């Protein structure tokens, strides 16, 4: 019943060192314990190593256990049953192979038969050991043809996702999205739905914006009119 | 499903409530010295091995604005204050019109009379003058020869406080009854009031102590950390703010006045002690502070204050603007006389934005007094015969409002203990009471026979 | 342990060791320690011992008419209701605190009261009629 | 039936619902709730609740020594004697209140006690010297 959340959008190159953090909110933070699993390019996610926020006692991947290493503050009690606390890992090698999304998540249960499983997962953090330069994405409109289903265009962008595509979030019931696409020369780019009933252009807005974090974001282009 | 409940007795769970506790002190003075006023005669012993139990995995939310653990030790001194002085002489037949002049100053400060009137004595038929003296204060004029009159006389009625009895406070524990527990929080730094995490349930408090004191606790207790600061409500600059000592200043007060016990009989048995002609010159009572060590004190309470206060303002410490000379002054009961020595030296001090002297304070007795405003009835203090000195730790501060400042900057807090209730809170922060419910349901598959 | 040692652990392993809990209360607070005795302290005292038992008293009375009269745990036949709790077999031992628990059942704590009566004594010393000499 | 709601009624359907006329009897009066508390009020409140626990436990305790520490309804073993009445099985359970019943007996209801704490507790309890281990 704990809401769990990532920092999430941290990368660096192949031979750097990162280490990620976990936000926690309504559930003691004292005994669920904290681990961590990766998805690889490989089919199968696979398990890191389990926290436990009291004691420290942890038995972490025999695999990462020399290289990968993790600690965890304490918390501050909110009420007799709610607390907040942090989780964090630093990683020291990685490679290609290490590129991939990561997630951390609530311990099962307080208990003996298992608690070392996860529970609630959060929104999850994705990380990409690619060694080419960040770049700043470029933006472009994207208009109906048969205006005489709507959305924005996004293309060259290097890594990550670039998120939420909207101004003013004016609207977020009935607001189909799309993913993003590999390209030949690996730039990638993607687009977005809006689905919104078919009315006049003067009478509403078109305009959205794009939040990056490979350079900053500013511009919140429009639409042409034909 | 095919689940059962199933009853359980001696399950741990409790609900926030307040009811009746009692006294618990050992073997204090008992031959040596007795008839105290707070240990009455006879009180329940506590138990040389301390009551406690570590709590683990526990938060529970204390209060102690709203605790009523305070409202219980407030109404018990008050209602044992009264028991233990029904049974002494009263003063009545002292309110007679006084004929005063002033001492003997080699016919030139004063603060004090040589003054005289008629009693009863120990015939009602027969009358009888005594001289006697009495405190500034004490007496205020009537409308050549001065004559005087007491103050009490106007308001209240008046009944001198028992020779015998010791008004030194002794450590009373207040323990829980059967069938609850008192919660104490081990967290150092319990900010105002809130979920304290490393919770003892203990039977038997530490030993607390009933300082009569005013702005300046004394004999206090404290676990280390910077000076807490303590409110019911920051924002509120007119709510009192309680402030604790990381360490205690050593200060020493004492009277150098050499006084006598002038025993007179009123009526039939009863005996009316009053100052004599004071031997060995004659001196104004003073309260030392170590001049250094004060200094520290008030550079780590701005400390703690700065980031709790904005961090960005000036401080302005002055003397307890406006209220009562018993109400401003340090007021407290030290050696049997009643000291109110001069605060307004202390906060003299401002500080902000980044063999040895010692600073002493003027200080005066006085012998009429009702305490914590009850105008019910007041007592007359015996002065007692020979020397006095006090020597106690200061541990706590009690620090009011500083005007409706809109917006700007500059402000501090100036000192006023108008509530005695607030004294108590100073060792009672930490500790809540909670009713203990032994019964808990729970299910599981699990069921007795099936016919019996 | 020594006393509520489990109060912020498992309602399992508060369970394991509940008797001591139930030995201090009832006996706890050292109750059996100028001429009179009239005293602001005394009455309060007084006062004091005679809730200890007049608590105590209270929930005893309970456990006779549910068959258990000198057991600290009894098992008794009456069938959970879903409306209670939705939480299965281990969600609720291996991750609450009786604390917890407390609140989540103090909205119909009594309705239980009142059915634990009707079926594991009203209904059972009863049905000895046709079984007790046959 | 709230309360004695069978108090008129036969003693076979008072004995139906007698749990409610013991739940409510120690339990009963909501004892639980100037300076002063010496009022005569006071005073009569607590020796009030004095009787209240010490009439409750002057019965418990004879029910402890008859082996009905946590039952409502025993069948003990002792033979019931004619002298002390003399109507059939079905005479009295269906035409008799318990308030008839009670100045019937009230003559030798002490003979009664005496006997019971004898046969069903005095000889019970140690008949097992010779089948508790063997
Ligand atoms: C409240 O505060 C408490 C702290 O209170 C403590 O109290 C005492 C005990 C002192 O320690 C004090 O200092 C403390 O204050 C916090 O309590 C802790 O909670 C943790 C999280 O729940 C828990 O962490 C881990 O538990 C794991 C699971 O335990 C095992 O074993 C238990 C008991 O057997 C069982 O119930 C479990 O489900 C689980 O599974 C069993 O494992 C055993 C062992 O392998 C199996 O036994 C096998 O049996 C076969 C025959 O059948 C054969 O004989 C084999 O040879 C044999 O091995 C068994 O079959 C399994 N099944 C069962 C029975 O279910 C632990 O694995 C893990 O161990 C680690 O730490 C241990 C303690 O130091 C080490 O010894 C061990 O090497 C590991 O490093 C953890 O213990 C804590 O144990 C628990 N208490 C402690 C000791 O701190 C609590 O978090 C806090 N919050 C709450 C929840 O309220
Ligand atoms: C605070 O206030 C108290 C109360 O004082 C009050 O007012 C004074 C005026 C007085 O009337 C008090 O009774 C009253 O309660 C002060 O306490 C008193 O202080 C005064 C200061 O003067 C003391 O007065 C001196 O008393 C001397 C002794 O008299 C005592 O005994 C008298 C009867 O005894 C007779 O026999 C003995 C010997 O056995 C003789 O010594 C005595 O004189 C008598 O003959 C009794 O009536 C008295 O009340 C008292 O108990 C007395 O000798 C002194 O008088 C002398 O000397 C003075 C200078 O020291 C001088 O100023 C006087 O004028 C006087 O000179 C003449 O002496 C003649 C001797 O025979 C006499 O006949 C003349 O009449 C006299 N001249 C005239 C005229 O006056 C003092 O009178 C008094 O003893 C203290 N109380 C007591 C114990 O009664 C207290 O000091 C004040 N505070 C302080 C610290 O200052
Ligand atoms: C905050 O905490 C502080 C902690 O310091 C509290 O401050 C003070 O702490 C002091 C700690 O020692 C307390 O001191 C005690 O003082 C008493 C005073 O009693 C004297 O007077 C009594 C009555 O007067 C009679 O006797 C005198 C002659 O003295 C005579 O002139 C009168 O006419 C009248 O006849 C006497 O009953 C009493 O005997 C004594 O004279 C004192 O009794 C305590 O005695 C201890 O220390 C003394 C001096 O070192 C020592 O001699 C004692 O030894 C033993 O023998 C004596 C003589 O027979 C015997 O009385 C004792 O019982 C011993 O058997 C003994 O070790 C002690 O000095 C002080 O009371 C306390 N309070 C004050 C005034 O501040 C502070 O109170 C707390 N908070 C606040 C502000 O309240
Ligand atoms: C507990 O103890 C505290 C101790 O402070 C006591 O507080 C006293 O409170 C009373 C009443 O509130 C004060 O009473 C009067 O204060 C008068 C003010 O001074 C005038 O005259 C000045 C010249 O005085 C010299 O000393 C003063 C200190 O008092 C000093 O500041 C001056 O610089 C100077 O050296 C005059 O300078 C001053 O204002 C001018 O100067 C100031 C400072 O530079 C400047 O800021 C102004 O703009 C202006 O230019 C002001 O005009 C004081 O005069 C008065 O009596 C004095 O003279 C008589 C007669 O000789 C003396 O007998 C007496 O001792 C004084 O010297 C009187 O003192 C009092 O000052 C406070 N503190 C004390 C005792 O000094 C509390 O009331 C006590 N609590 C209780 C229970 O009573
Ligand atoms: C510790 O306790 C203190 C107790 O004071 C808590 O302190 C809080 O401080 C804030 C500071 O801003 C106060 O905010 C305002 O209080 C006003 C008090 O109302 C008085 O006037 C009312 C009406 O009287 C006339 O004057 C007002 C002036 O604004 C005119 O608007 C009005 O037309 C009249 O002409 C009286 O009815 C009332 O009895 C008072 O005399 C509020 O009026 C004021 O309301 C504004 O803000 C409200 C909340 O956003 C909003 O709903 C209103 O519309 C309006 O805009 C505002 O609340 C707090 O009131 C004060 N608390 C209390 C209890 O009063 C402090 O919070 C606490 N500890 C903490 C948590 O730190
Ligand atoms: C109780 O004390 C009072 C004084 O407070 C006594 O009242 C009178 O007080 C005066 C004060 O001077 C006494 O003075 C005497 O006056 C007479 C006549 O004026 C004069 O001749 C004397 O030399 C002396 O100065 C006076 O004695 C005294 N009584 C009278 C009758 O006036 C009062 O008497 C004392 N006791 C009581 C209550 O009786
Ligand atoms: C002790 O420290 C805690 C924080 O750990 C304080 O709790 C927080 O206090 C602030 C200021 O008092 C609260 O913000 C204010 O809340 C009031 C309503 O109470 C509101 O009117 C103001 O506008 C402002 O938002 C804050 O809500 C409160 N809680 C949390 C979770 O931050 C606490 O006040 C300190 N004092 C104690 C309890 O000793
Ligand atoms: C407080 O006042 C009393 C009473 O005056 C002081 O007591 C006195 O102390 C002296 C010290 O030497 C005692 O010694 C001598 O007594 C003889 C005979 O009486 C006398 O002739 C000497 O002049 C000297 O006083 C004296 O007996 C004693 N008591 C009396 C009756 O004076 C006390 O010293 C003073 N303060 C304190 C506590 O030191
Ligand atoms: C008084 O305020 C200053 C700055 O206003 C404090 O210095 C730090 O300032 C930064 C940026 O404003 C804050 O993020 C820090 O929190 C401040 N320090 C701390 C630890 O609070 C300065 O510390 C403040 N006073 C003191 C001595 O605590
Ligand atoms: C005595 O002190 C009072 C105090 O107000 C004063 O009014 C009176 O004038 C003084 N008398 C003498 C002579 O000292
Ligand atoms: C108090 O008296 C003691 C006696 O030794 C002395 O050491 C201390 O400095 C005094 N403190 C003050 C400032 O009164
Ligand atoms: C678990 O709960 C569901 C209802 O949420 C219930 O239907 C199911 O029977 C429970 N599990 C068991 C062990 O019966």
């Amino acid at each position: 019943e704990g809401q769990l959340v990532q920092s999430g959008a941290e990368l660096k190159k192949p031979g750097a060192s990162v280490k990620i953090s976990c936000k926690t909110s309504g559930y003691r933070f004292n005994f669920y314990h904290i681990n961590w699993i990766r998805q690889t390019a490989g089919r199968g996610p696979e398990w890191m190593g389990w926290i436990s926020p009291y004691s420290g006692d942890k038995n972490l991947a025999p695999a990462f256990q020399d290289r990968v290493i993790m600690t965890t503050d304490t918390e501050v009690p909110v009420t007799s049953f709610t607390s907040t606390g942090a989780a964090y890992m630093e990683i020291r090698n990685l490679k290609f192979d290490d590129t991939g999304t990561y997630f951390c998540a609530k311990g099962l249960l307080r208990d003996g038969s298992s608690t070392w499983l996860p529970y609630l997962w959060g929104q999850g953090t994705l990380l990409t050991v690619s060694s080419a330069s960040t770049k700043g994405p470029s933006v472009f409109p994207l208009a109906p043809s048969s205006k005489s289903a709507l959305g924005c265009l996004v293309k060259d962008y290097f890594p990550e996702p670039v998120t939420v595509s909207w101004n003013s979030g004016a609207l977020t019931s009935g607001v189909h999205t799309f993913p993003a696409v590999l390209q030949s020369s690996g730039l990638y780019s993607l687009s977005s739905v809006v689905t919104v009933p078919s009315s006049s252009l003067g009478t509403q807005t078109y305009i959205c914006n794009v939040n990056h974090k490979p350079s900053n974001t500013k511009v919140d282009k429009r639409v042409e009119p034909k | 499903e095919n689940l059962w409940v199933t009853v359980y007795y001696g399950v741990p769970v409790w609900k926030d409530a307040e009811t009746t506790l009692f006294c618990a002190s050992d073997a204090k003075a008992y031959e040596t010295e007795k008839h105290n006023v707070w240990a009455t005669h006879a009180c329940v012993p506590t138990d040389p091995n301390p009551q406690e139990i570590h709590l683990e995995n526990v938060t529970e939310e204390f209060n102690m604005w709203k605790n009523n653990m305070v409202e219980q030790m407030h109404t018990d001194i008050i209602s044992l204050w009264d028991q233990s002085l029904k049974p002494c002489v009263k003063l009545t037949p002292l309110c007679v019109t006084l004929q005063c002049t002033n001492v003997t100053n080699n016919i030139t400060r004063t603060e004090l009379k040589n003054c005289s009137f008629n009693m009863t004595t120990e015939l009602r038929d027969k009358k009888q003058k005594v001289y006697s003296l009495f405190y500034r204060l004490d007496v205020v004029q009537i409308n050549s020869n001065k004559e005087y009159r007491l103050i009490n006389c106007n308001t209240s009625a008046i009944t001198q406080a028992c020779p015998k009895v010791s008004f030194e406070p002794i450590p009373i524990h207040y323990c829980a009854p059967a069938g609850f527990a008192i919660l104490k929080c081990k967290d150092k730094k319990f900010n105002g009031t809130g979920p304290c995490p490393s919770v003892s349930t203990v039977q038997c408090t530490h030993g607390i102590k009933p300082v009569v004191s005013t702005q300046l606790l004394l004999n206090g207790s404290l676990a280390e950390e910077e000076v807490m600061i303590r409110s019911e409500n920051i924002t509120n600059n007119a709510k009192n703010i309680l402030v604790q000592f990381n360490t205690p200043v050593q200060i020493n007060c004492t009277r150098p006045n050499n006084n006598t016990r002038k025993s007179i009989r009123i009526g039939p048995g009863q005996a009316f002690y009053a100052t004599g002609d004071i031997i060995g010159d004659i001196r104004q009572a003073h309260c030392n502070v170590s001049k250094a060590t004060w200094n520290e004190t008030l550079g780590k309470v701005v400390k703690q204050l700065r980031k709790h206060f904005g961090n960005n303002t000036i401080i302005r410490f002055a003397n307890s603007s406006g209220g009562d000379l018993e109400v401003t002054t340090h007021s407290f009961n030290c050696g049997g006389e009643f000291f109110y020595c001069n605060t307004s030296g202390l906060f003299n001090s401002t500080w902000i934005s980044n063999s040895n002297d010692s600073i002493t304070l003027p200080c005066r007795i006085k012998q009429i007094i009702n305490m914590w405003q009850r105008i019910g009835q007041a007592m007359y203090a015996p002065p007692i015969q020979g020397v006095i000195r006090c020597v106690s730790n200061i541990t706590g501060l009690i620090l009011t409002r500083d005007g409706g400042s809109t917006n700007s900057t500059t402000e501090t807090f100036r000192p006023g203990g108008g509530d005695m209730r607030d004294n108590w809170r100073s060792e009672l922060y930490k500790y809540k009471v909670v009713k203990i419910e032994p019964l808990g349901v729970a299910p599981t598959r699990c069921k007795r026979r099936v016919v019996g | 342990l020594g006393f509520l040692g489990a109060a912020g652990s498992t309602m399992g392993a508060a369970s394991m060791t509940l008797t001591v809990q139930a030995r201090n209360l009832l006996s706890g607070i050292v109750q059996q320690q100028h001429l009179l005795k009239l005293t602001v302290w005394g009455i309060k005292q007084l006062q004091a011992r005679v809730l200890a038992v007049e608590r105590y008293l209270r929930d005893q009375q309970l456990l006779g008419i549910w068959g258990c009269s000198g057991k600290l745990i009894c098992c008794t036949n009456v069938p959970w209701n879903s409306s209670w709790s939705n939480r299965n077999l281990s969600e609720i031992w291996d991750n609450m605190t009786w604390l917890q628990w407390d609140k989540e059942i103090s909205n119909y704590t009594q309705i239980i009261y009142g059915l634990l009566e009707e079926s594991q004594n009203q209904q059972e010393k009863n049905e000895q009629d046709l079984l007790a000499l046959d």
